[PDB]
């Protein structure tokens, strides 16, 4: 309350972050439905740290509440909280959210990220793992069976155990991640190695227990090492294909996908011909020129690193054509990460 | 005979102690690395017509780089700290061209390089021009690579 | 909050940091004048710290300083007339216990 | 990638302790600012092929500027009052880049820097010119902030 | 803001010991008046990151003016006198700028100024040039006035 | 075999030589057809040293070992093994050959150098 024209000199001072935000990281995160301590409000939106605690501000000890607090404190921009039960219209209906982090939250984000990826939102999930410890005698096929089988999704299992005593659910660990990444790197590089500050795995992961959790559904491990503290360490996705292995290069896709139709909005009822035609294909091959020389696409040449086509006998026919319909097909490649290095050998002695 | 080497593509990698991660930064105007080895003419009492030069001690150049004011990398906030006096951290340079392709076809490799000065460019009120920063690097040794050597 | 030379050290902070917030104080409250006030705090601390009145080996640990835009202020802080400036601070500890400690370290 | 920063806009704050009110003054010519930190090199005796270059002090550069002969600024007549050794006050000068709204996107912010030397231009009948003259401080340190570093 | 200042006009007044009445002679190229501070490094013991300069000495520069070979005025005879060591006397000089009407809108006034040099141009057969000499005096102090410090 | 993501420390490592071929040197190494340890397989491409120790990885002491080993150590690109029985239809077929070389054959290289 400011009265007289001076200096106030209040010492009730908080902590405060700097938004360094990623335009293509803008997450979802869930919050259960049975949460005594949300305000009703069932989507609610977070540009920053300080609108986020001038409606939460005491600190609670949640799993949404360390969640975000973890985000902000990383960067981050705006972001969703949105209960368990409106996942799949909250997607829906905002057009900006490129990530699903199920904070701490099973079996319903699960069924309402299978929904929306069938409706075809361009969307990528960040799941959990067990928050008990995985035994090793286990089996990855009997713990990795609560989790979709679609491209779309990471699962990280280790939890973390942030500095207050709280915990923090490992999505949010991949999600911080993703933004430290999506700037200094780009969305095209892999969001494992970047080191998360304040965090810590609560329990300590061993490569022959990773080995097993690799290959098949990718629980993808969440690893402190000497010097780079806390990174998460892997890239999988929930599929193993040569296709939609690795999340750079589904996230680059999603990212692809999602520019181009933005670029392409402006060109909807316009009329379908030949000249609306020549506009598209080099929107696209303007995009995807910028996109060449920035490292994001494999090939040494612009024939060998994507290619645009449309046609009257190429992509469309003349029936298709009186239905208002305009069949562009994009291909490009994508550059694959290296993910084993083998260190070969040799010694003799006084030779 | 093979094309000689363009000197308009390179790439420079560092890698700090304090830093955990190798960071790759594009540079406007690397200088050029020179290796003197130091040579003293000696004089002999009764030769008058030929000349004796005597090896001593390789003497190294200097990292000279130029870039523009940009965001701020890990390097510019590493030169901060050593001209700071707040660490005394070096690291271990590796400067390559790049051929038509991708490919490295020389290789320089520095080691141990010390952030030592840092130089502003002019501001001026006509100048139409981007501001650059001047950055300066003593290292120890120098080992050149590649197949164009 | 105990510790009197604390109570009286930041209330000293207080009194200068206040005297050139003032001289800063009917500016517009554009960004401009925010960098006025951070580079002219920032300085005057920084000479306290290497004078020996805070704590901390880096300047990191020592304060900080975060005036701005969506840091402290709103735009509907902006449009009330405030301009917020937050400052952190580390202070010295006195050494008011001495615990002694004897090892014999045998040494054949 | 974000844009370069150019080097056309600039404000310069200065606040003296006789001066009671902190002023802001423009100039055409803000020189720029280095930062050296002064390593000697050793030569060791088994040792001839590496080198070792040992730091010592960081020394600062010097803060040159230019203006116009305008009206009587605090700031010329407090160079006027160093110069005939009425006072030896210093003052903290904050330095700042604009982009292309109003925002600063890198700051130098000098401290305790005092006047030393002031250059008149030339006067010259066929001349058509504006009179220049050129101001000097000398400070003790300095630290750069700002988001383009 | 107001006009700045241009440097293509300008009186300058001299007043001798030896000569009754103050005389105004026309120059074409004056060349400018320095005064610099002449501070002092020193190096402490425990600090290696921030300068220390120390303030000594107020160093005044010279006059040096220029006009053509014309008839003899009371100053080109006076510096014959000085020159061929008949007097020591030296001048109270005053320059001054002038606006658009008439008006000083600076003033320089030198103090105890001693003709110490003599420069004669060129003697060239195809030249097209008119002979200047060069003129040049070492004062004592110097205090700057006007509206346009 | 590589399951984890991390780094993978092997120790049965091996020489190893980079390539540093002419275009105008191809050669052509005749194998003797009475020889028991080479593949039944009679002509056989071979560009470098890490395609042929994938199909001869035990170092033997024949002729036709040690003149490719010799081969691959001081540059040399590509490179054919053939039978003596088919040296003048390899040649015939595969466009690319400049040299045959005789690596320790006798009177049957000879008279299909000749053809």
């Amino acid at each position: 309350t400011t009265t007289y024209p001076g200096v106030y000199l209040s010492e009730d001072a908080v902590s405060s972050f700097s938004v360094n935000s990623a335009a293509t990281a803008v997450p979802l995160f869930a919050y259960d439905s049975e949460n005594t301590n949300t305000i009703n409000k069932p989507i609610q939106v977070f540009r920053n740290w300080a609108e986020f605690t001038v409606e939460y501000p005491t600190p609670l000890e949640d799993a949404f509440y360390t969640s975000l607090s973890l985000w902000f404190m990383h960067g981050g921009g705006k972001c969703y909280l949105v209960n368990e039960a409106n996942i799949a219209d909250a997607v829906a209906q905002y057009d900006d959210i490129t990530l699903i982090v199920a904070a701490g939250t099973d079996t319903t984000t699960y069924t309402a990220f299978t929904t929306v990826v069938g409706q075809g939102y361009r969307i990528f999930g960040l799941f959990d793992g067990p928050k008990e410890k995985i035994a090793g005698t286990a089996k990855p096929d009997e713990v990795m069976e609560e989790y979709p089988t679609s491209p779309f999704g990471a699962v990280f299992y280790p939890w973390g155990t942030l500095a207050s005593g709280a915990a923090v659910p490992p999505s949010a660990i991949a999600a911080a991640s993703i933004t430290q990444t999506d700037r200094t790197r780009g969305v095209w590089k892999a969001p494992a190695n970047q080191a998360v500050n304040g965090v810590t795995p609560a329990f300590a992961v061993s490569d022959d227990f990773q080995g097993k959790y690799n290959q098949g559904k990718a629980l993808n491990m969440i690893r402190t090492f000497s010097g780079q503290g806390t990174v998460v360490w892997g890239a999988r996705t929930l599929e193993d294909s040569d296709n939609w292995r690795y999340i750079p290069v589904r996230r680059l896709f999603n990212a692809v996908e999602r520019d181009i139709q933005k670029s392409l909005n402006k060109l909807v009822f316009e009329p379908n011909s030949q000249p609306t035609w020549q506009r598209v294909k080099a929107a696209v091959d303007s995009y995807l020129h910028s996109l060449w020389q920035q490292g994001a696409l494999a090939g040494n040449t612009p024939a060998d690193a994507w290619f645009v086509q449309v046609g009257k006998d190429l992509t469309m026919t003349q029936e298709e054509i009186n239905q208002g319909k305009m069949i562009i097909k994009i291909g490009l490649a994508a550059v694959r990460p290296a993910e084993f290095i083998i260190l070969q050998f040799s010694q003799d002695i006084a030779q | 005979m093979s094309t000689p080497a363009v000197s308009h593509r390179f790439l420079v990698n560092f890698l700090f102690n304090n830093i955990p991660n190798p960071f790759d930064i594009a540079f406007q105007r690397i200088s050029g690395l020179s290796r003197t080895l130091e040579v003293s003419q000696h004089r002999e009492g009764g030769e008058n017509v030929r000349n004796l030069w005597l090896a001593e001690q390789v003497n190294h150049g200097s990292l000279v780089l130029e870039r523009g004011v940009m965001n701020a990398s890990p390097l510019t906030l590493q030169f901060d700290r050593v001209l700071r006096r707040e660490s005394t951290q070096w690291a271990n340079v590796v400067i390559m061209l790049l051929n038509e392709l991708s490919l490295p076809v020389t290789t320089w490799t520095l080691s141990h390089a010390l952030p030592v000065r840092w130089q502003m460019g002019d501001l001026d009120a006509g100048s139409n021009q981007v501001l650059i920063n001047t950055l300066e690097l003593r290292y120890q040794d120098m080992r050149m690579l590649g197949v164009k050597l | 909050w105990r510790y009197i030379q604390i109570r009286l050290l930041v209330s000293s902070v207080e009194h200068y940091l206040s005297k050139l917030a003032r001289a800063y104080l009917f500016e517009p409250n554009t960004a401009p004048t925010w960098m006025k006030l951070k580079g002219q705090v920032w300085t005057w601390l920084r000479q306290q710290w290497l004078a020996g009145a805070f704590f901390g080996t880096v300047e990191d640990e020592a304060f900080s300083l975060s005036i701005g835009l969506d840091e402290t202020m709103t735009e509907d802080d902006i449009r009330h007339g405030k301009m917020i400036l937050q400052v952190r601070l580390a202070l010295l500890a006195p050494a008011e216990f001495i615990a002694i400690s004897l090892t014999l370290d045998l040494r054949d």
